[PDB]
C-alpha cells in the first residue's frame, strides 16, 4: 500500500530471456543466489517478525479533509475573518498544487531514466504534461511576491481575464 | 589586563564650565565649589 | 582535549542509546499505523491522523 | 508564549536570590532547560499561525530565531564565566541579568504581534546591550562604540516611531495579522517614498548596510564576548526580522524603491568582504564577515521572491550559529594571548589540537561548503538574485572567492604555521571553552539533517 | 603619579585544581559546574530536543500535500479533468470591469 | 606522529569524490565539488608548519571557488528555466540554449582540471605528501572536471559554441604544460605537469565531443 | 524544602504559572468556539467543547 | 602600559620631530623617511622598503621566525600583504 | 476634551455613575503589576538606605506592596469610568450626528479590481 | 603594538581632506555604485519589456 | 572609504554640526542687558508673527 500505482504510473516490465552463448560459469548469477541465501534469508526472516509484531498491535490514521469555506473571490472586504479563513483556503491549495507540480517532476525524472537513449521520444507522454502543468502554475501564482496572497492571485488573474477580454474583442 | 577604567586625564575634560570649550569660552573657569565667589 | 570527549562521547552515549533503544523498540513492536478511510462519522480525535505512534502520543497527551 | 517568557523572567529571581558559588550553574542549567520549552512552539502541524495571544506570536519566521534566542542565554552564561569571574559577587549577578533580560525582550521582539510592540521592545534591547558593552568593555574606546550603538539606531528608530504611528492612523491598527490581510497599498507618491524608507532604515541600520556598518566593527570589537555573541547571533537579525514583516505593508514601492539598497548591499558585499582580507584584528575581521554575510540577506529582503526569503531565514539562523562560534573561539585565543592581533599566536594547532577542529569546522561554515544550511541559504539568495538580474552574480561571485579567502586566511594564521616562541605559555583548554563550542556547532549539524525548520515563511 | 594598583596576573588555575573544568576556581563548584551543563546541555536537550523536533508530525502540511496531490492527481487524471487547471479562482465568480 | 589522522582523511577524500562521481542532482554533485576542494586543502598542506604547504592550499581553495563560482552559476540557471537540479531533468533542456549554463560548467572544469586558465595550482598542489599526491592530484581530485562534463553532455552536443571551446583550450593546456615539463627538474613535479598534460588530452576529447572514449582515457590514466 | 531547595523550584514554577496564565487566554479567546466555517460540526455525543 | 609616547602620532613637521619619532620607532634618525604628507592617515609611520618577507636571510634566527622579523624592529605598513604567503617581491632570474 | 461634559462632577474623584461598571477585579494583571511595583519601591529603599535588602523593614515591605496596591483598586476604578465615558459619549455621537458616520458598503474581492504588480 | 595604533588608530587624527583624496573618495564609493545601477537597471528593463511585449520563455521556471 | 570617507561623512559631521551650533548658541555674556533686549526682539517678531498673518 505504499504508492498507489495510478498516481505513480510505472511502464510494465519486458525481460529478455537469459540466454547463454557460453558454457563459461556467468558470477553474478552464482553470487546473487548466496546474496539471497546470505542477505536475503537472514533479512527476510526479522522482516516478516516485524510485520506480524505490527500486526498484533495494529492502528489507524486518517487523513484530514478539509471542508471547502468560501473563497477570497466571495468575501466581505475588511472583513479580517473571512478573508483570514479564505487566505487559508488558498495557501492551503498553493501547496496541494505545488506537490502536484512535485509528481510531475518526478514522474518525468523516472520516464528519463527507464527510458535512456529512447528519452528523446519515448518520454513525451510526460514532457506534454510538464508543460500543461508548468503553463498552469505560471499562469496563477509565479508573478507573485514572497507575500503571496489569495488577494494577489485574484488580481493576477483579473489583470489578465481583462486580456482575454481586450484580446479578444480586439480581434473582433 | 583589567577593563581600562578612566585615568586622571579622562576626567579632566570634564572639568571647565563648558565641556566643548569655545575661543572665548574656554577662557572661563569652572564656578567655585562653595557656590560662593573672591571678588 | 581527551577528558573532552569521554564526557561529550559519554553523556550523548548515556540519553541517546535509552533513546535508539526507544525508537527501534517501539518502531518494531508498535509500528507506524496504516492509512485508511475516515468510516461515516468517525470525526477522528486529532492523535488519529498522524503515522508514528510516539508521534501521535505526544499529540493526544500535549497538543 | 509565557512558558518561553514567564520561566525566564523568573532567571532574573534566581540569579539574585542564589548563592554567590551556585549562581552560576544555577542561571545556566534552568536557562538548557527554557531552550527545551521553547523548542515546543517548532510543533506546527498545519501552515496556520500559532497566535497564542493577543500580543504573543509566533509564526515559521519568528519560531527559528526565539529557540535560537532562548538556546544562546545559556551558552553567553557560558562564555563569560571566566572574565566576570574576577568579579565582586555583584557585578557577576548584574551581568547574568543583563544577558537574562536579552532574550526576554528578545524573544518577545521577535514573538511580537503589534509592530510598536516590536519598537518598544526593539529599541529596549538596546539597554541591556550597551550596559554589557560600556560597562565591561576591555578597551579605552567602548565609551565611544557605545555612542555609536546608541545613536545610529537611535535615529533610525526615531522615523520608524514616526511611521508606524502613522500607519495606524492611516489604517487603524499595527496589528501585523490585520495588517497582511487588509489592503494598504502605497501609492509610489513622493511621501510614500519617504514612508517606505523611514520604516526600511531603522531595520536597515541594525542590520549593518554598506552605508551605516561602522557600527558593528566598533562595538565587537570592544565589547566582551557575550555582548558580540548577542550583537552577531540575535541583536543584527533583530533588523532582518523587521524587514519581513514590515514590508507586508508598502508592498508596491519597494519593487521600484529598493535598488539603492540592493547595490548599495551587493557592492557593500565585495568591499566589506575584501577588507577582511587585511584586518589585523581578529574579532575585526569576523565584524566584516558580519557584514558582508548580512549584505547578502538586506539583498534578499528586498528582491522578495520566495527563495530569497528563506534563503534569508536559512543564511541568519546559520550565520547567526557560525559566527558566535567564531567570535566564542577568537575570545578563547584572546584571553591566553591577550592580544586580539592576527598574526600573533601562530601555530595554535601544535598546542591546541582540537580548538583547531572547532576553527575549522566554524570557517567551513563560514565560507559555502555544501552539506551544510550555510551553503543552502546563500544558494538560494544567489539564485534569485540572478533571477533579478543575470549580471548580479558577477558581484555576488566576487564575494565567494573573496570570502573563501578570508575565511581559509583566519585558519592559515592563526590555527598552522610554526608556534609563536613564547607568548605568555598558552594554558590547555578548558572544557568549557570546548563545550560552548561543542554546543554551537552540534546545533549547526543537527539542523543541517532537516533544513526544512528554519526555510522561512514563504516556504 | 597618582595611586592605584598595579595590574594583576592571571592565574594558571591549572597550577592548583590539576582537574580543572574551566568554570570555577574552587573543585567542587567546577566538578557540579559541569556535571550539570554537559547533562543539561548535551544530554536532555540535543537529545530529547531532536527527538521531540524529529517526531513533530507533517509539519507545515507538507506531509499532508503529498497525498492530497495524489488523490487530486488520482481523481483529476481518471475523470479527464486538466491536473492543474490554468485559473484558480473561477472566472464565473469575477465579476471583472465590464470596461 | 599522526598516520591514523592522514588515513583518515584519505577515505573522507574518497567519499567526497564518489559522491561527486554518483550524483543525480547537482546539488549533490556540488557537496563533491566542494568537498573534495576542502579535504584537497588539509591534505596538500599536510604539514602545516611549512609555510609553502599552506601557501599551496591556499592556492588551491582559490582556483576551486573561482571555478566554484561556474558551478553555482549553472546551479543557478538550472534552478531557473529548466526547474531541477537533477540530472534526469536538465537532460530536458536538451533543445534551450544552454550556453549561459554550460560555459558555467566548462568554467568550473577549468579551474578543477587545470586548463589552461588558472593552470598553475596543480604543479603547487605536489607540496602534499607523495601518497596524496598520488590518489588525488594523480587521478579522483583532477578527473573530476572532465567528469563533470560527461555527465552533462547530452546538453553538450547541442552547443556547437562551447565544444570547440574546450577543444581550444584543453588543446592550448596539453602543449604550455607539457613544454614546462620538459625543463622541470623536480620528479614529482614532472609527474605532475604529465598528469595536467594527459587530462589536456582528455579535455580535448571532450571538445571533439567525444564523451565515451573521453572516459576511457580517465580511468587508463 | 527551604535548604536551598526553595531557589529551585522557582522557575519550574514560573513555568506553571505561565502554563496556567497561557491556558486563561484560551478561555478568553473563546468566541469562533466551534463557530469557524472549516470546523463547524455537531458537538459529538457526550462532548459540551470542541476545543479547550 | 605604553604611553601614547610611544604610539605613532602626527607627521613629523620639525626636524627635531622627525628625530624625535625615529626614536620611538627604534629607527636611525637618518633612516626615518615619514610617509608622504597628502592626508591620507599613515601619519609618522616609518616607509621602510617595501620588500617581503621572502628574500629577508632565510637562515638567520628571527625572533619572531615566521614573519621573518626581529622584535622592535620596525613592522612594514603592509605586512598583511608582504609576509611570506600573501606576496612576493623577489628578485626574478628573467 | 471630556471636561465641559453635562453633568461633570466639578471636583469628584470618580462619580457614582461608575458604580454601574465592573469593578476591577483585585488580582487584575494591573494591580498586580503595581503590587510588583511597589515592592520594588520597598526592596530599592532599602537598598539605597544601605539595609539588608529582602530581610529589612518587612513591616515597611508591606506598607508599601499594600499601599500600591490600595491606590491601584481605586485609580483603575476611576481611569477605567473614564474610558467607559469615553464609549458613551463616542457611541452617542456616532448615532446622534447618524449621516456623518454613514456605514459605507463593502464590495466582495471578486468587484474590486486591485491592480497587480509582479515581482519577477 | 605601534603598528596596529598606526593603521587602525592613529588614521583619522592624520586625515586632511585634499583633492587627489576626495576626488579619488568619491570615485570609489559612488562610482561602481553608480555603474552596477545603469547595469542592473538596464539588464532589469531589458527583462520587463521582454516580459510584457510576450517574448521571455519563462518556460519551464515554475520556482523564483 | 570606510574609516575617514564613511566616518568623516555620516558619523563625524553630525558630531561636528552639533558641537560648532552648542558653541555659538552657549557663548553667552552672562550680561542682563544683552538677554533682556533678545527678549525684545522676540516680542517684535512675534507682534509680527500675528501681524503678517493677521
Ligand atoms: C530550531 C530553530 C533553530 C534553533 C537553533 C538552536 C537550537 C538549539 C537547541 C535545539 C537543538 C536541536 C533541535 C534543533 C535542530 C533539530 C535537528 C533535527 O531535529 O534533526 C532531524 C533528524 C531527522 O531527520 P528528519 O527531521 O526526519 O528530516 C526530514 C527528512 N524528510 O534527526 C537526526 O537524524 C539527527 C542525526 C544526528 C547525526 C547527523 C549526522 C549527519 C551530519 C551531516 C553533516 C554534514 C556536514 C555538515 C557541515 C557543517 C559545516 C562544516
Ligand atoms: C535617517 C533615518 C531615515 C529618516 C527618514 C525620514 C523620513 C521622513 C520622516 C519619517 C516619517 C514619514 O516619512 O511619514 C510619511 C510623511 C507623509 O505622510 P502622509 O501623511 O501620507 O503625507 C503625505 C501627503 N499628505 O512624510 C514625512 O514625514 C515628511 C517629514 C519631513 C521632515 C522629516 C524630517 C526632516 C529633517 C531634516
Ligand atoms: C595570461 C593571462 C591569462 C588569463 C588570466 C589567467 C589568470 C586569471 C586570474 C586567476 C587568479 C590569478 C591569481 C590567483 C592568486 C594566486 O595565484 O595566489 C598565489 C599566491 C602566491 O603563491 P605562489 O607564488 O604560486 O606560491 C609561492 C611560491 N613562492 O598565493 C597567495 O596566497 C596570494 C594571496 C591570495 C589571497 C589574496 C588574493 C586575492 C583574493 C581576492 C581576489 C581574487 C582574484 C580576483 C577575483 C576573481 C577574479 C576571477
Ligand atoms: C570627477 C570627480 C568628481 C568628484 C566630486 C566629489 C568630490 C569633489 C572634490 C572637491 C575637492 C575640494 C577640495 O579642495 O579638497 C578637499 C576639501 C578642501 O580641502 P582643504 O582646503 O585642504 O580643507 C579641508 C578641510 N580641512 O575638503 C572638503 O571639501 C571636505 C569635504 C569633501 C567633499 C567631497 C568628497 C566627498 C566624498 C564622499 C565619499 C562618500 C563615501
Ligand atoms: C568578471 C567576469 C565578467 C564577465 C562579464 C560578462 C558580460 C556578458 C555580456 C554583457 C554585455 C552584453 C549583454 C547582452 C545581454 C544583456 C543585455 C543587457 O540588458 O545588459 C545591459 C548592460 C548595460 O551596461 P552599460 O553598458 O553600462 O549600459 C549603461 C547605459 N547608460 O550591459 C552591460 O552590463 C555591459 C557590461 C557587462 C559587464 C559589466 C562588468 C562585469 C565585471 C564587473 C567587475 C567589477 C567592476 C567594478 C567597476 C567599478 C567602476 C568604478
Ligand atoms: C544615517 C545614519 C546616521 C548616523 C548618525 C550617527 C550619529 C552619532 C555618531 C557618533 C556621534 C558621536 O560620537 O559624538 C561624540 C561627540 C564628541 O563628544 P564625546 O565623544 O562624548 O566626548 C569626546 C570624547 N571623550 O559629541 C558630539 O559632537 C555630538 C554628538 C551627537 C550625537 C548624535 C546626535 C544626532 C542628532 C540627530 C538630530
Amino acid at each position: 500500500d505504499s504508492w498507489d500505482k495510478d498516481v505513480y504510473p510505472e511502464p510494465p516490465s519486458r525481460t529478455p530471456a537469459p540466454s547463454p552463448q557460453t558454457s563459461l560459469p556467468n558470477p553474478i548469477t552464482y553470487l546473487t543466489k548466496a546474496y539471497d541465501l546470505v542477505v536475503d534469508w537472514p533479512v527476510t526472516l526479522v522482516r516478516e517478525f516485524i510485520e506480524r509484531q505490527h500486526a498484533k498491535n495494529r492502528t489507524y490514521y486518517y487523513h484530514r479533509q478539509y471542508r471547502r469555506v468560501p473563497d477570497i473571490t466571495e468575501c466581505k472586504e475588511g472583513d479580517v475573518l473571512c478573508i483570514y479563513e479564505a487566505e487559508m483556503q488558498w495557501r492551503r491549495d498553493f501547496k496541494v498544487d505545488q506537490e502536484i507540480m512535485n509528481i510531475i517532476q518526478e514522474r518525468l525524472k523516472a520516464c528519463q531514466q527507464r527510458e535512456g537513449e529512447n528519452y528523446q521520444q519515448n518520454c513525451a507522454k510526460e514532457l506534454e504534461q510538464f508543460t500543461k502543468v508548468t503553463k498552469a502554475y505560471q499562469d496563477r501564482y509565479l508573478d507573485l511576491g514572497a507575500y503571496y496572497s489569495a488577494r494577489k492571485c485574484l488580481a493576477k488573474q483579473k489583470q489578465r481575464m481583462l486580456e482575454e477580454r481586450k484580446a479578444a474583442r480586439q480581434e473582433a | 589586563a583589567r577593563q581600562w577604567q578612566p585615568d586622571i586625564e579622562w576626567a579632566e575634560q570634564f572639568s571647565g564650565a563648558v565641556m566643548y570649550p569655545s575661543k572665548e569660552t574656554a577662557h572661563w573657569k569652572p564656578p567655585p565649589w562653595n557656590d560662593v565667589d573672591i571678588l | 582535549d581527551a577528558r573532552f570527549l569521554r564526557l561529550m562521547k559519554f553523556y550523548l552515549m548515556l540519553t541517546g542509546i535509552p533513546v535508539i533503544i526507544g525508537i527501534t523498540l517501539v518502531n518494531i513492536f508498535i509500528g507506524e499505523a496504516e492509512l485508511a478511510e475516515i468510516p461515516e462519522g468517525y470525526i477522528p480525535e486529532h492523535w488519529e491522523y498522524y503515522k508514528h505512534p510516539i508521534s501521535r502520543w505526544i499529540a493526544r497527551n500535549f497538543y | 508564549m509565557l512558558k518561553i517568557i514567564l520561566p525566564s523572567l523568573m532567571l532574573l529571581p534566581l540569579t539574585w536570590l542564589s548563592s554567590p558559588k551556585k549562581t552560576w550553574t544555577n542561571v545556566t542549567s534552568y536557562s538548557f532547560l527554557i531552550s527545551l520549552t521553547s523548542l515546543t512552539l517548532l510543533w506546527q502541524t498545519d501552515e496556520n499561525y500559532k497566535n497564542f495571544s493577543n500580543m504573543f506570536s509566533s509564526d515559521p519566521l519568528s519560531t527559528p530565531l526565539i529557540i535560537l534566542t532562548a538556546w544562546l542565554l545559556p551558552l553567553m552564561l557560558m562564555a563569560s564565566q571566566n572574565h566576570l569571574k574576577k568579579d565582586n559577587n555583584v557585578l557577576q549577578k548584574l551581568y547574568i541579568s543583563m544577558l537574562i533580560s536579552l532574550q526576554i525582550l528578545l524573544i518577545m521582539t521577535f514573538s511580537a504581534t503589534e509592530l510598536i510592540m516590536f519598537y518598544i521592545l526593539f529599541e529596549a534591547t538596546l539597554i541591556p546591550t550597551l550596559i554589557i558593552i560600556t560597562r565591561w568593555g576591555n578597551q579605552t574606546e567602548r565609551l565611544n562604540a557605545g555612542i555609536y550603538f546608541l545613536f545610529y539606531t537611535l535615529i533610525g528608530s526615531i522615523p520608524l516611531l514616526i511611521a508606524l504611528i502613522l500607519i495606524q492612523n492611516h489604517v487603524g491598527t499595527l496589528n501585523l495579522m490585520i495588517l497582511s490581510f487588509t489592503t494598504h497599498t502605497l501609492d509610489a507618491s513622493w511621501s510614500n517614498n519617504l514612508l517606505w524608507l523611514a520604516c526600511m532604515m531603522a531595520f536597515l541600520i541594525k542590520m549593518p548596510l554598506y552605508g551605516v556598518h561602522l557600527w558593528l566593527p566598533k562595538a565587537h570589537v570592544e565589547a566582551p564576548i557575550a555582548g558580540s555573541m548577542i550583537l552577531a547571533a540575535i541583536l543584527l537579525k533583530l533588523g532582518s526580522y523587521g524587514m519581513i514583516r514590515i514590508s507586508i505593508i508598502l508592498d508596491p514601492l519597494t519593487k521600484y524603491m529598493a535598488y539603492p539598497f540592493i547595490l548599495l548591499s551587493l557592492w557593500g558585499m565585495i568591499m566589506t568582504s575584501s577588507i577582511c582580507l587585511r584586518q589585523t584584528d581578529l574579532k575585526s575581521l569576523i565584524a566584516y564577515s558580519s557584514v558582508s554575510h548580512m549584505a547578502l540577506v538586506i539583498a534578499s529582503i528586498m528582491i522578495q521572491t520566495p527563495w530569497s526569503f528563506m534563503g534569508a531565514t536559512m543564511l541568519m539562523i546559520a550565520h547567526g550559529l557560525t559566527s558566535s562560534l567564531l567570535f566564542c573561539l577568537a575570545n578563547s585565543n584572546y584571553e591566553r594571548i591577550h592580544s586580539r592581533t592576527m598574526i600573533m599566536a601562530r601555530g595554535l594547532q601544535m598546542v591546541f589540537p582540537l580548538m583547531a577542529t572547532w576553527w575549522l569546522m566554524a570557517s567551513l561554515a563560514n565560507l559555502a561548503l555544501p552539506p551544510s544550511i550555510n551553503l543552502m541559504g546563500e544558494l538560494f539568495i544567489t539564485m534569485s538574485l540572478f533571477s533579478w538580474s543575470n549580471f548580479t552574480i558577477i558581484l555576488m561571485g566576487i564575494n565567494i572567492i573573496i570570502t573563501g579567502m578570508y575565511s581559509m586566511y583566519m585558519i592559515i594564521t592563526t590555527q598552522r604555521g610554526k608556534l609563536t616562541n613564547h607568548m605568555i605559555n598558552l594554558q590547555p583548554s578548558h572544557t568549557r571553552e570546548l563545550t560552548l563550542m561543542a554546543l554551537h556547532m552540534i546545533p549547526l549539524i543537527l539542523l543541517t539533517t532537516s533544513p526544512k525548520l528554519i526555510t522561512g515563511l514563504t516556504m | 603619579q597618582w595611586q592605584e594598583d598595579p595590574e594583576p596576573e592571571d592565574e594558571n588555575v591549572y597550577a592548583k585544581n590539576p582537574d580543572f573544568h574551566g568554570y570555577d576556581s574552587d573543585p567542587v563548584v567546577d566538578v557540579w559546574n559541569m556535571r550539570a551543563v554537559f547533562f543539561f546541555g548535551f544530554s536532555i536537550v540535543l537529545v530529547f530536543g531532536t527527538t521531540f523536533v524529529a517526531y513533530v508530525p507533517d509539519y507545515r502540511m507538507q506531509e499532508w500535500a503529498r497525498r492530497e496531490a495524489e488523490r487530486l492527481v488520482k481523481y483529476r487524471e481518471v475523470n479527464g479533468l486538466p491536473i492543474m487547471e490554468s485559473n484558480y479562482f473561477d472566472p464565473s465568480k469575477i465579476q471583472l470591469p465590464e470596461d | 606522529p599522526n598516520i591514523n589522522r592522514f588515513i583518515k582523511y584519505l577515505t573522507l577524500f574518497l567519499i567526497t569524490m564518489l559522491i561527486l562521481t554518483s550524483a543525480n542532482n547537482m546539488f549533490q554533485l556540488f557537496i563533491g565539488w566542494e568537498g573534495v576542494g576542502i579535504m584537497s586543502f588539509l591534505l596538500i598542506g599536510w604539514w602545516y608548519g611549512r609555510t609553502d604547504a599552506n601557501t599551496a592550499a591556499l592556492q588551491a581553495i582559490l582556483y576551486n571557488r573561482i571555478g566554484d563560482i561556474g558551478f553555482i552559476l549553472a546551479m543557478v540557471w538550472f534552478s531557473l528555466n529548466m526547474n531541477s537540479w537533477e540530472l534526469q531533468q536538465i537532460m530536458f533542456s536538451n533543445n534551450n540554449d544552454n550556453l549561459i549554463p554550460l560555459m558555467g560548467l566548462l568554467i568550473a572544469a577549468t579551474g578543477k582540471s587545470a586548463q589552461f586558465g588558472l593552470h598553475p595550482w596543480l604543479p603547487s598542489a605536489m607540496e602534499g605528501p607523495t601518497p596524496v599526491s598520488a590518489l588525488l592530484h594523480s587521478s579522483t581530485m583532477v578527473v573530476a572536471g572532465i567528469f563533470l562534463l560527461v555527465r552533462f553532455h547530452p546538453l553538450t552536443t547541442n552547443n556547437n559554441f562551447i565544444l570547440t571551446t574546450m577543444l581550444c583550450l584543453g588543446a592550448l593546456t596539453t602543449l604550455f604544460t607539457a613544454i614546462c615539463a620538459l625543463t622541470q627538474n623536480d620528479i614529482k613535479k614532472i609527474i605532475a605537469f604529465s598528469t595536467s598534460s594527459q587530462l589536456g588530452l582528455m579535455m580535448v576529447t571532450l571538445g571533439m565531443n567525444q564523451p565515451h572514449l573521453a572516459f576511457l582515457h580517465i580511468c587508463t590514466h | 524544602l527551604l535548604r536551598e531547595h526553595w531557589v529551585h523550584i522557582l522557575v519550574p514554577a514560573g513555568f506553571v504559572f505561565g502554563c496556567y496564565l497561557d491556558r486563561k487566554d484560551d478561555e478568553k479567546l473563546t468566541a469562533f468556539r466551534n463557530k469557524s466555517m472549516l470546523f463547524q460540526r455537531e458537538l459529538r455525543p457526550n462532548e459540551e467543547v470542541t476545543w479547550k | 602600559h605604553m604611553t601614547k609616547d610611544m604610539l605613532p602620532g602626527s607627521y613629523p613637521r620639525t626636524p627635531e620631530e622627525r628625530a624625535a619619532a625615529a626614536k620611538k620607532y627604534n629607527m636611525r634618525v637618518e633612516d626615518y623617511e615619514p610617509y608622504p604628507d597628502d592626508g591620507m592617515g599613515y601619519g609618522d609611520y616609518p616607509m621602510l622598503p617595501n620588500r617581503s618577507q621572502h628574500e629577508r636571510d632565510p637562515w638567520y634566527q628571527w625572533d619572531h621566525s615566521e614573519l621573518r622579523m626581529n622584535w622592535g624592529e620596525p613592522i612594514h605598513w603592509d605586512l598583511d600583504m608582504y609576509i611570506r604567503n600573501r606576496v612576493d617581491t623577489s628578485p626574478t632570474p628573467v | 476634551m471630556m471636561n465641559g461634559r453635562p453633568g461633570h462632577e466639578p471636583l469628584k474623584f470618580l462619580p457614582d455613575e461608575a458604580r454601574s461598571l465592573p469593578p476591577p477585579k483585585l488580582n487584575d494583571p494591573r494591580l498586580v503589576y503595581m503590587g510588583l511595583l511597589g515592592y520594588c519601591t520597598g526592596l530599592m529603599d532599602n537598598m539605597l538606605r544601605m539595609r539588608p535588602v529582602m530581610r529589612a523593614g518587612l513591616h515597611r515591605q508591606l506598607l508599601f506592596v499594600t499601599s500600591f496596591v490600595f491606590a491601584g483598586y481605586f485609580y483603575l476604578k476611576r481611569q477605567n469610568y473614564l474610558y467607559a465615558v469615553k464609549d458613551h459619549d463616542m457611541f452617542g455621537y456616532i448615532k446622534l450626528h447618524p449621516e456623518d458616520f454613514p456605514e459605507k458598503e463593502k464590495k466582495t474581492y471578486a468587484e474590486i479590481l486591485e491592480p497587480f504588480h509582479p515581482v519577477r | 603594538i605601534r603598528w596596529t595604533y598606526a593603521r587602525s588608530a592613529n588614521i583619522y587624527p592624520n586625515f586632511r581632506p585634499t583633492p587627489k583624496n576626495s576626488l579619488l573618495g568619491a570615485v570609489a564609493g559612488f562610482g561602481p555604485l553608480i555603474f552596477w545601477y545603469y547595469v542592473f537597471k538596464t539588464d532589469r528593463d531589458r527583462k520587463e519589456r521582454l516580459i510584457q511585449e510576450g517574448k521571455l520563455d519563462r518556460k519551464f521556471n515554475i520556482s523564483y | 572609504l570606510d574609516l575617514i570617507w564613511l566616518e568623516k561623512t555620516i558619523p563625524k559631521s553630525t558630531s561636528t554640526l552639533h558641537t560648532n551650533m552648542t558653541t555659538l548658541t552657549t557663548n553667552q555674556k552672562g550680561l542682563i542687558k544683552l538677554y533682556f533686549m533678545s527678549f525684545l526682539i522676540n516680542i517684535i517678531l512675534i507682534i509680527i508673527l500675528y501681524s503678517i498673518n493677521l
